Formats: structure tokens, sequence, C-alpha cells
């Protein structure tokens, strides 16, 4: 219940990685998608879902 | 004359360029069309934009216009479609007619004849030499399948004049049946009679020797195509 809440919970490692994945997908989303547009001519389950 | 046809090869001249451009003035007066043949020839091919500058006032002068399939590329852009051509899906057809791997035939949208495409403009036709017919007018465009065999005569087999056996072909059909501007199966039908016309052409030495007739070519025409396509 009420002590389980989100606020009570110890997890301060895992929002120091989620901080530093949150820059590193900011910084390189774009490039990522430009290298799978260069490097994979047609989408395929499994590739990087891309465009639209 | 009710039709008035040039090339493109008089704007490689000036005197010529002038003197087209008053028989276009007294010809669009007397209510005459005015068809244009492009016919590039090999100075035009240089590059897209100084062509395009070069043929702009003859080309929105004309009421008819017949390109090649190269000339239309060419004009518009030549590596777009180059590499729409040389395009294979890495995995999987998306439909059954495309595990074939059969010749290109793409139909360009009025869309991408937009840039060409003016008022005056009544039909404008593209040729994949006999095989394709891509016509379009303001109202409706399609293609008319056609076909070719120079094998069947290897050793008298020529190309040369059968692009002029077309285009007399598609004038012979507009001066006798005003309905192909605005009739889309009168249009296919008679454009049928100009891909018999330019079949016959193909089979004999010179240009001129080799020009067929109107009974030779409507017997071909009824020959190739099923009764319900003539």
């Amino acid at each position: 219940g009420e002590d389980a809440t989100v606020d009570k919970m110890c997890l301060e490692r895992f929002k120091v990685f989620l901080k530093q994945y949150n820059e590193w997908v900011e910084a390189n989303k774009d490039r990522l998608e430009e290298d799978s547009y260069k490097y994979d001519q047609d989408f395929y389950p499994g590739r990087r879902i891309r465009g639209k | 004359a009710r039709i008035f046809h040039f090339n493109s090869e008089v704007l490689t001249s000036p005197t010529m360029e002038s003197t087209l451009f008053k028989a276009i003035q007294w010809s669009k007066k007397f209510g005459g069309l005015i068809f244009f043949d492009l016919n590039l020839p090999l100075p035009l091919w240089r590059s897209r934009n100084e062509t395009r500058k070069l043929i702009k006032k003859s080309w929105d002068e004309a009421n008819i216009i017949e390109v090649s399939q190269q000339e239309l590329e060419f004009l518009l852009d030549e590596e777009y479609y180059e590499r729409r051509r040389n395009y294979t899906p890495q995995y999987f057809a998306e439909d059954f007619e495309q595990t074939k791997n059969r010749r290109d035939y793409y139909h360009y949208t009025p869309e991408e004849i937009k840039p060409l495409w003016h008022d005056d403009l009544k039909l404008l036709v593209v040729t994949d030499g006999t095989l394709r017919l891509h016509y379009y007018t303001p109202k409706f465009d399609g293609v008319v399948v056609g076909t070719e065999d120079v094998l069947i005569t290897p050793f008298t087999c020529d190309r040369t004049g059968s692009g002029d056996a077309v285009v007399a072909g598609i004038m012979r059909k507009l001066t006798t049946c005003p309905e192909m501007f605005e009739d889309q199966d009168v249009l296919e039908r008679q454009l049928r009679f100009a891909v018999a016309a330019g079949i016959i052409s193909q089979w004999t030495i010179g240009a001129v020797r080799g020009f067929p007739t109107e009974s030779a070519t409507q017997n071909l025409k009824e020959q190739v195509y099923v009764p319900s396509m003539w």
C-alpha cells in the first residue's frame, strides 16, 4: 500500500543510470537512426524502428 | 494546316528559332495545333537546367508534346529514376508480380509530370519505344501496352524512323478523331494504330524506305491485338 509508494523506494543508483541513459539517448538518437537508414535498406523485425 | 509540327533541333539555330516562333504565332492565329516532338540533339543532353531554359518557351507554346522515356527522365531527374529502377527489396517482394523480375514499365504520376505541365497542353505522350505509350491529358492519364519484334527479321531490321512513324500515326489519328483528346478508350484505341505503325517501321533498312502504309498498319494492328482492343 502507501508503504510501497515510489517515493519510499531506494533506487538512487538506478536513478543515476536513468539520467545518464536519458542524456545518452538525447545525444545519440538521431545518429542511430541515420546509421540504420544507411546500413539497413529495408525494415525487418529485429531492425531499428525508424521513420513514421 | 490543322497541326503544326516541329522538333527541338530548330532551337539550336537562332534564325530558325525566331522563324519558328513567328510561324507558331501565325498557326495559332488561324486555329492550328502545335505539336512539339522534342528529339533532343546531341548538344541538348549536356545538362538538365540549360536544356529546360532553352526549351521552356517552345514547350509552353505546344498543345501536343511527344517525348521519349529518356528525354522525360532527363528533363525531370535522371538519377532519381535510375535509382528507382535499380531498387530491389531486401527480404521479400510486396506482391507476386514483383517476384518475376520483369522489365520496368513505370508509369509516371501526373504529380511527377506537374513541373512540365501547362494550361494549353492537351496531350502529352511518353514513348518507351513501341513497347509503352504513356499518355497524359488534363482530365486523365494512362499507358498503352505495345510490343516489338525486330528479331523476326534479323537481317533487315533497323529502328531508324520508328519514332517518326509513331508521331505520324498520332497526328493521323488526331486529325480525323477529335474525340481522342476527351475520350480515354478512344485515345488508347487510336494510339494502338501508332504503335503498329512504329512496329512495322522497324522491319526495314532506312527510315524513308520502311515507312508503312495505312493498310499494312491497320492489318498489323488487327493481327497483334485481340478484336476487343481494336
